[PDB]
């Protein structure tokens, strides 16, 4: 179901990041597979060339920790209006605690480390669930 | 805009939020209706600094950028029944020391 | 605004609003006014009182969202709260 209309129709677009993560912004190719493109630092926006009907979707770029663009999970740039620029607004989504408490964690334990904690085996397996896109992708193609 | 505060008897503490320009009187008036104490009976403390009841909550230092949700800023509170009593705020738990495989 | 009581593990009295801690399921199962929590700390307790603040304020939020901060010396023990409380 997931990847770009080559429509070979361009758009103006603006990726904002509006969140504290340094961001990694991944196109959906034209075979649906993920294709990473440059990180934005933190609080920085830069405006890029991409086409309508096009997919993308934003990560933590050091955790693949899964981020949210104008309120939703998926990016279509649409038909510049006016000559203004279209705004892909990207921010933290309001993560569960158990999945915040997850990142922490991770961010701390080295992985090895994770079966070496007190915690029940069932947490030790949702430490071990790194977000993955491509997990993510495929758990999304589905109704 | 919104601040988010801890206010902070001994055990008993009170979550709750207001404006910047609401009062500290307005504060007081909160703690009444949940600890049924009137407001002459309460004295409201910025780190043991007392609080003037006629200054907003943004003139006593409680921004936006200070009282936020996920780190809501400490407000202790006093009761009088001759005199106010000395502010006792008993302190949260102690987290315990990092596992080896966390440092 | 009905408020809640959520005692800790050493018998701090964590008073909140009760459609902030309905944000727990396993909170709103409890209840559906004090709770009492015998195996949760109140360095702990604290920190999930302040996620419920931060989850009615943010989630559906315009607004850029910030960071849920967890200190190092408190990750273990509040992501087995998480857990047992549904959020
Ligand atoms: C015709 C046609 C052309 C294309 C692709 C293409 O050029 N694309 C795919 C997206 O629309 C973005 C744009 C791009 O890659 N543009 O160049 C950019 C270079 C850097 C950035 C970024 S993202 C963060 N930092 C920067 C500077 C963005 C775009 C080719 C990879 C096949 O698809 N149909």
């Amino acid at each position: 179901v997931l990847r770009s209309v080559n429509s070979r129709e361009p758009s103006q677009v603006i990726f904002c990041n509006r969140s504290p993560r340094v961001v990694l912004p991944v196109w959906l190719n034209f075979d649906g597979e993920p294709q990473p493109y440059p990180t934005l630092p933190p609080g920085t926006g830069r405006r890029i060339h991409s086409y309508r009907g096009h997919l993308w979707l934003f990560r933590d770029a050091g955790t693949h920790d899964g981020l949210l663009v104008n309120q939703t999970e998926l990016f279509v740039p649409s038909l510049n209006v006016d000559g203004q620029p279209i705004f892909a607004n990207i921010t933290l989504p309001v993560y569960t605690l158990k999945e915040r408490c997850l990142q922490v964690v991770r961010s701390l334990v080295k992985p090895e480390n994770y079966r070496r904690l007190d915690i029940v085996r069932s947490l030790y397996e949702d430490l071990e669930d790194h977000p993955n896109v491509q997990k993510d992708l495929e758990r999304l193609t589905q109704e | 805009m919104d601040v988010f505060l801890m206010i902070r008897r001994h055990k008993t503490t009170i979550f709750t939020d207001a404006k910047e320009s609401s009062t500290v009187f307005e504060l007081k008036r909160i703690v009444e209706g949940i600890l049924k104490r009137p407001p002459d009976e309460q004295r409201l403390y910025k780190d043991d600094q007392l609080l003037d009841d006629g200054k907003t909550l943004g003139e006593c230092g409680f921004t936006s950028q200070t009282a936020r949700p996920q780190a809501p800023a400490t407000v202790g509170l006093a009761f009088r029944d001759d005199t106010f009593e000395a502010l006792c705020i008993e302190p949260f738990s102690s987290p315990p020391e990092l596992p080896d495989v966390m440092k | 605004m009905m408020y809640v009581k959520l005692i800790s593990s050493d018998g701090h009295e964590f008073i909140v609003k009760r459609e902030h801690a309905l944000t727990s399921g396993t909170i709103k199962a409890m209840l559906s006014n004090e709770v009492n929590f015998r195996e949760i700390p109140s360095h702990v307790l604290s920190k999930v009182c302040m996620y419920f603040t931060y989850k009615v304020r943010y989630t559906n939020s315009s607004t850029e969202i910030p960071e849920f901060p967890i200190a190092p010396e408190i990750a273990l023990e509040l992501l087995m709260a998480a857990n047992f409380l549904d959020c």
